[PDB]
RNA sequence: GCUUGAGUCUCGUAGAGGGGGGUAGAAUUCCAGGUGUAGCGGUGAAAUGCGUAGAGAUCUGGAGGAAUACCGGUGGCGAAGGCGGCCCCCUGGACGAAGACUGACGCUCAGGUGCGAAAGCGUGGGGAGCAAACAGGAUUAGAUACCCUGGUAGUCCACGCCGUAAACGAUGUCGACUUGGAGGUUGUGCCCUUGAGGCGUGGCUUCCGGAGCUAACGCGUUAAGUCGACCGCCUGGGGAGUA
C-alpha cells in the first residue's frame, strides 16, 4: 500500500501491490454480483487444490 | 448473578469527569449486592484510527460480577451520556485480574 | 429395529461367514438358542456358548469346510410383518433334501424333517442350507 | 434452561428423594415447568419458530409420558395432573 | 489470542493494511484463528487496532 | 528357529488388510511381520518344492528391479532351476507359442555370435545387432531351454509380480512366492511372508530355494 | 419383572441454530464548501448521457440506505428452507466425562397440523446500489435481445398473505451387522504435561479404495453391501400434472 522510499535510488519497487489488493479484491468486487456459484467457484476452487 | 468485561471510553475534555463516574457505576453495582473484580483507569490513551474526531481518548477498564439489570441500565446511562464516545459490555466466564 | 432380532442373528451369521469370521456374538434370547441348537444338531455352526447372567450374550463358531463357509444361504421366511404357518403335509424341503428349514412347533423348534416325522407343523422361521 | 435450582427443587416435590430424577411424574413435571416458562418467550417474538419446534417436542415428549403413567398407574396419573394443573 | 487487551500478541497476526492473516500464513490451529479474528474484530471497535492503514 | 539376521517384517502404511494373520508388526510406524509363521512356511515352502523338484525339478524363478535382478541370475539360474530377472513380458507363460519364436530369434543369433555370420556384413549391424541381443537377452534368458514346462514357479514379490502370478493363476502352476505386508496374497498358494526387496530375504530364501531344489534326489 | 433400547438428572464444550435491542468501520450515491479546469463517462468501435450555473479529479464536512472485506477453510449450525461484522438480552438443538434415577415409557405414520428459498399479492413505511417494465443510444438483413446511457416496480423494515424451486445427495425414516488408507473438524482419559507433544476413546465431516452391489456410471461402515419395521411413490411416449 505505502511505501515512504528513503535515500538514494529511482526504482518503483512496489511489488507489495501484488501482495494484497489490486485486481485482488478489486477484479472481484468489479462486476456480477455472484451470490450463489462463488459457492461452485470455490468449490471447484479446492477439488483442484486436493491434487 | 454473572460477569463482564465493560470497558467504556471517555471524551478528553470531559477528562476529569472519570472518576466520578467510576464510584458511580460501583456504587450502583455494590448497591446490588453485585461485586467488582477488576478497575483500570487506563487515561488518556492513543486512537488507532481517528474516531469521532478528535484523536487520543480517555479508556477506563472494569470487570463486575452483577445481575443482568444494572448492566442493562448501564448501556442506557452510557448512551445517554454523550462524553463516552465507545462503549462495551462483554462476555463473563469468571472473574479476573490484573493482565493489560 | 431390534423388532425382528432372529433375523437379526439369521444375518450375523450371514454376515461374519461372507467375512471369515471365526466367531460371532449376539444379545441371547430363549428363542435364539433353541435354534442355534438346530443349527449345531446340524452341523451348520461350530459351537455356540452363552457368557452371560443378567445381559445374557449368546456367541457361535462358524465354520468353515473347504475354503467356502458351511452356510451357502441363510435367509428369514416368517417375519413380524408377515408369519408363515404351515401345516405338516404343506412343511417346506429346502435344496430338495439338502439345506434345512427351521420350524417351531407346538412341542420345540425342531428342523423340518424332524417335524415331519414328530407329525406336526408349526411357524417355519427361516430356511438354511 | 430452567434453573438448576428450580430444575432440582421440583425433583425434590414430586418424586421419592432427589436422584429420583428419572421418576415419570418428575420428568413430566419439569417438563410443564419450563413449556409454561416458555410460553411468555414465544409471547414476546413469536417468530422464533426455531425454538418453538423444541417446545412443541417438549409437549409431544410430556405427553407421551402422561400417556404412559395413566397406563400404568392410573392414579399417579389423575394425581398428577390435577396437581400439576393441565388436561382440562 | 486468549483476549483482545493482548494486542502486542495480536499485532502480529495482521498485515500491515492491518486485514487478518489467513491461517494457511499463521499456521495457527482452528479453533483459534477464531478466538483470534473474534478478538482482533474485537480490538478495532476499541480503538486498540486499526481496521485500515490509510489513518 | 528364526534363522533371518534381518529381514524381519517391512513396508509401512499401505499394509494390504489380508496379510493380518502374517503380521504381528508396530516398530515405528511399520509393522514387523509374524517371524515364527514365515517359518513353519518353509515347512511346505522348500518342502513342496523339492517334492516336485525330485519328481522332476522346473522352476522359473520370476523376479525383477533393477537393485535386486542380477542377484536371481545365480544357483536360483544354475542349478534345476530357469529365471527371469527383467520385466515380465506379459502373456509369456499365457502366449508361450507366441513369444516360442522370439526364442529362436534369441538363438539364431547368439548361435551366430561367435558363430556363424558375425564379423561379415557392416560393421554398423554389428553391436547394430548385439542391441538385438543385449535386449532379447536379458528379457528371456531363464527361457532358453525350456525342455520341461514351467512347473510351479518362485516368485520375489507377489504384487509387483501381478502379471506372472495372475497368469500362473490361469494356468494351473502353483506360484510359490514370497509376499511382504503390502503384497497381496492368496494369488500365491504357496505363501512366504516377510520383507520382499532388502537384499537379505532375497538371497536368504531365493538362494536357499536354489539350495533345495538343486538337491532332492543326489 | 428385568436393563441393554428410550427418557430424566450433574458438570462442561463447540457452533453464520432461532427471536429482540444496540452498535462499528469501508464503500457507493447525494448535499454543502475549498482548490482546480476542460473535459468526464462509456464501448469492440461509438453514440445517448454528464461538464464553463465549473463537471470529472482532489481535500474537507454532512445526510441516507444497504451489505458486512480480511478472518474464511470439501470450515461450522439447523428438520428442510437456509443461517457470516461487533455487543448485550431471550431461546432451540447437538456432543462429551462420570455416575445416579425412570423402567420398553419404542420405531414408523394414511388422515391431521406446523415450517417452508426467490418471485408475486395487501396496508403503511423506507429507498444508497442493483434492476424486471419502460425510455434513449448502439449492433444487426432484421434486434421487440445480448452491449451503452437512464430507470419504475421489486430488492429493505413491520403486520398478514401465498405454500412453490434441479425445495437435489435428483438417494424416505429408524435400527442391526460387514476389510482398509490419508485428512478436516469437535469433545474427552491416560504419559518425566518437561517437545511445539505421546498413546488411546466418542460426535461430525472430506477424498480414496476391498468384498459386495450395479445396465453401466458408479456406490462402498455417512452403502447404492447384508438384513428388518413402517411410510411415500412407479407401471410406455405424447396427451398432462392438462380437463
Ligand atoms: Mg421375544
Ligand atoms: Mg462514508
Ligand atoms: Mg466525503
Ligand atoms: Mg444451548
Ligand atoms: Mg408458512
Ligand atoms: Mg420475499
Ligand atoms: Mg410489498
Ligand atoms: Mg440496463
Ligand atoms: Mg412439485
Ligand atoms: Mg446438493
Ligand atoms: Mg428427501
Ligand atoms: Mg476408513
Ligand atoms: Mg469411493
Ligand atoms: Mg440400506
Ligand atoms: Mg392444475
Amino acid at each position: 500500500i505505502k511505501v515512504r522510499e528513503n535515500e538514494p535510488f529511482d526504482v518503483a519497487l512496489r511489488r507489495f501491490k501484488r501482495s494484497c489488493e489490486k485486481a485482488g479484491v478489486l477484479a472481484e468486487v468489479r462486476r456480477r454480483e455472484f451470490y450463489e456459484k462463488p459457492t461452485t467457484e470455490r468449490k471447484r476452487a479446492k477439488a483442484s487444490a486436493v491434487k | 448473578m454473572r460477569h463482564y468485561e465493560i470497558v467504556f471510553m471517555v471524551h478528553p475534555d470531559q477528562s476529569e469527569q472519570v472518576p466520578g463516574m467510576i464510584e458511580r457505576y460501583t456504587a450502583a453495582i455494590t448497591g446490588a449486592e453485585g461485586k467488582i473484580h477488576r478497575l483500570e483507569d487506563w487515561g488518556r490513551r492513543q486512537l488507532a484510527y481517528p474516531i469521532n474526531k478528535l484523536h487520543k481518548a480517555h479508556y477506563v477498564l472494569m470487570n463486575v460480577e452483577a445481575p443482568q439489570e444494572v448492566i442493562d441500565e448501564l448501556e442506557t446511562t452510557f448512551r445517554f451520556n454523550d462524553a463516552v464516545i465507545r462503549s462495551m459490555v462483554m462476555r463473563t466466564k469468571h472473574a479476573v485480574t490484573e493482565a493489560s | 429395529s431390534m423388532q425382528d432380532p432372529i433375523a437379526d442373528m439369521l444375518t450375523r451369521i450371514r454376515n461374519g461367514q461372507a467375512a471369515n469370521k471365526a466367531a460371532v456374538t449376539m444379545p441371547s434370547s430363549k428363542l435364539k438358542v433353541a435354534i442355534a441348537n438346530v443349527l449345531k444338531e446340524e452341523g451348520f455352526i461350530e459351537d455356540f456358548k452363552v457368557e452371560g447372567d443378567t445381559k445374557p450374550e449368546l456367541e457361535l463358531t462358524l465354520k468353515y469346510f473347504q475354503g467356502k463357509a458351511v452356510v451357502e444361504s441363510i435367509q428369514r421366511v416368517s417375519r413380524p410383518g408377515l408369519r408363515i404357518y404351515k401345516r405338516k403335509d404343506e412343511l417346506p424341503k429346502v435344496m430338495a433334501g439338502l439345506g434345512i428349514a427351521v420350524v417351531s412347533t407346538s412341542k420345540g423348534v425342531m428342523t423340518d424333517r424332524a417335524a415331519r416325522q414328530a407329525g406336526l407343523g408349526g411357524e417355519i422361521i427361516c430356511y438354511v442350507a | 434452561s430452567l434453573s438448576t435450582e428450580a430444575t432440582a427443587k421440583i425433583v425434590s416435590e414430586f418424586g421419592r428423594d432427589a436422584n429420583d430424577t428419572g421418576s415419570t411424574e418428575v420428568q413430566v413435571a419439569l417438563l410443564t415447568a419450563q413449556i409454561n416458562h416458555l410460553q411468555g418467550h414465544f409471547a414476546e417474538h413469536k417468530k422464533d419458530h426455531h425454538s418453538r419446534r423444541g417446545l412443541l417436542r417438549m409437549v409431544s415428549q410430556r405427553r407421551k409420558l402422561l400417556d404412559y403413567l395413566k397406563r400404568k398407574d392410573v392414579a399417579r396419573y389423575t394425581q398428577l395432573i390435577e396437581r400439576l394443573g393441565l388436561r382440562r | 489470542e486468549i483476549d483482545y487487551k493482548d494486542i502486542a500478541t495480536l499485532k502480529n497476526y495482521i498485515t500491515e493494511s492491518g486485514k487478518i492473516v489467513p491461517s494457511r500464513i499463521t499456521g495457527t490451529r482452528a479453533k483459534y484463528q477464531r478466538q483470534l479474528a473474534r478478538a482482533i474484530k474485537r480490538a478495532r471497535y476499541l480503538s486498540l487496532l486499526p481496521y485500515t492503514d490509510r489513518h | 528357529m528364526l534363522k533371518a539376521g534381518v529381514h524381519f517384517g517391512h513396508q509401512t502404511r499401505y499394509w494390504n488388510p489380508k496379510m493380518k494373520p502374517f503380521i504381528f508388526g508396530a516398530r515405528n510406524k511399520v509393522h514387523i511381520i509374524n517371524l515364527e509363521k514365515t517359518v513353519p512356511m518353509f515347512n511346505e515352502a522348500l518342502a513342496e518344492l523339492n517334492k516336485i523338484a525330485s519328481r522332476k525339478g522346473k522352476i522359473l524363478f520370476v523376479g525383477t528391479k533393477r537393485a535386486a535382478s542380477e542377484a536371481v541370475k545365480d544357483a536360483a539360474l544354475s542349478c534345476d532351476q530357469f529365471f527371469v530377472n527383467h520385466r515380465w513380458l506379459g502373456g509369456m507363460l499365457t502366449n508361450w507359442k507366441t513369444v516360442r519364436q522370439s526364442i529362436k530369434r534369441l538363438k539364431d543369433l547368439e548361435t551366430q555370435s561367435q558363430d556363424g555370420t558375425f564379423d561379415k556384413l557392416t560393421k554398423k549391424e554389428a553391436l547394430m545387432r548385439t542391441r538385438e541381443l543385449e535386449k532379447l537377452e536379458n528379457s528371456l534368458g531363464g527361457i532358453k531351454d525350456m525342455g520341461g514346462l514351467p512347473d510351479a514357479l518362485f516368485v520375489i514379490d507377489a504384487d509387483h509380480e501381478h502379471i506372472a502370478i495372475k497368469e500362473a493363476n490361469n494356468l494351473g502352476i502353483p506360484v510359490f512366492a514370497i509376499v511382504d505386508t503390502n503384497s497381496d496374497p492368496d494369488g500365491v498358494d504357496f505363501v512366504i511372508p516377510g520383507n520382499d526387496d532388502a537384499i537379505r530375504a532375497v538371497t536368504l530364501y531365493l538362494g536357499a530355494v536354489a539350495a533345495t531344489v538343486r538337491e532332492g534326489r543326489s
